[PDB]
């Protein structure tokens, strides 16, 4: 896992991170399989392009790379919305 | 406006739903037609058109 | 046929054990408790 | 989920088979409590 700083931006009503992208993966879907895990590091070097897009253009919001298998990578990282189970509340989203 | 689309009356029925089910909310674009968004006339229909 | 005498007295105790719950029993377990508001009745995993 | 490599996350449950009720349960590898997989467990399960 990573920490992020998470700072606080403009032109997003949240906290971002500019130093890599976030990963949402559905609740039902199993973090850590074999099927996952190969998505993950070939979807690592998207954030070098990441980087890229919004240095090129500081005025960019949410890229975003919702794969077949249901993982979707963006950037700027910034936590989700409505998170698994910490508290009561559940989310349901898938990128497909 | 922000807001959803709405469809019909709303109808909710309290006496079923749990405190603790975590409905879903909603997943709906908000397309809102030109001429729902103003007053319609025949003038306005062709120039949309 | 000689399990007459055994079924009249099976048939006469259950009579009189229904007589007896129903004297005790009736309209007793009609109560439970739901949820506060709604309609759904509350239990947990295992329970009927 | 039919092995257990496959049986590991969380996944939904639905109350009285209502979508839109739901709740999160980690998923488990259950192993039957009487099962055959000795000989032992095998006279246990045939005397139950
Ligand atoms: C997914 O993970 C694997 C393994 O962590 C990544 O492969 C690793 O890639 C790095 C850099 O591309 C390799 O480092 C290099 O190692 C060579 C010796 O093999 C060394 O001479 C170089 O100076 C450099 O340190 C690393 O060895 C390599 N690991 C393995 C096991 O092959 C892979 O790149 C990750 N996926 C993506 C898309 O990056």
């Amino acid at each position: 896992r990573i920490k992020p700083v998470f700072i606080d931006d403009a032109n997003f009503r949240r906290q971002v991170s500019y130093q890599h992208a976030a990963v949402h993966i559905p609740t039902d879907i199993y973090e850590g399989s074999t099927i996952v895990l190969n998505e993950l590091n070939w979807t690592s070097a998207l954030d070098d392009v990441f980087k890229k897009n919004r240095e090129e253009d500081p005025s960019l919001l949410w890229q975003v790379f919702g794969s077949a298998t249901g993982l979707a990578r963006y950037y700027p990282a910034s936590p989700w919305v409505d998170n698994s189970r910490t508290p009561n509340k559940i989310d349901l989203y898938d990128v497909r | 406006q922000p807001k959803p689309i709405g469809v019909g009356i709303p109808t909710i029925n309290l006496r079923k739903r749990r405190p603790n089910v975590q409905n879903p909310k909603s997943q709906e674009p908000v397309t809102l037609d030109f001429l729902d968004a103003e007053l319609e006339n025949d003038i306005k229909v062709e120039i949309r058109n | 046929l000689p399990l007459f005498h055994i079924a009249l007295l099976v048939l006469f105790m259950v009579i009189i054990y229904a007589i007896i719950g129903l004297e005790l029993f009736k309209g007793k377990m009609h109560k439970t408790c739901y949820y506060i508001g709604t309609d759904i009745v509350a239990t947990v995993e295992n329970e009927k | 989920k039919m092995t257990e490599e496959e049986c590991r996350g969380y996944y939904y449950v639905y109350k009285d088979g209502d979508p839109t009720q739901m709740e999160l349960r980690p998923r488990q590898w259950i192993h039957n409590d009487f099962h055959f997989d000795n000989v032992l467990s095998a006279m246990m399960s045939l005397f139950t």
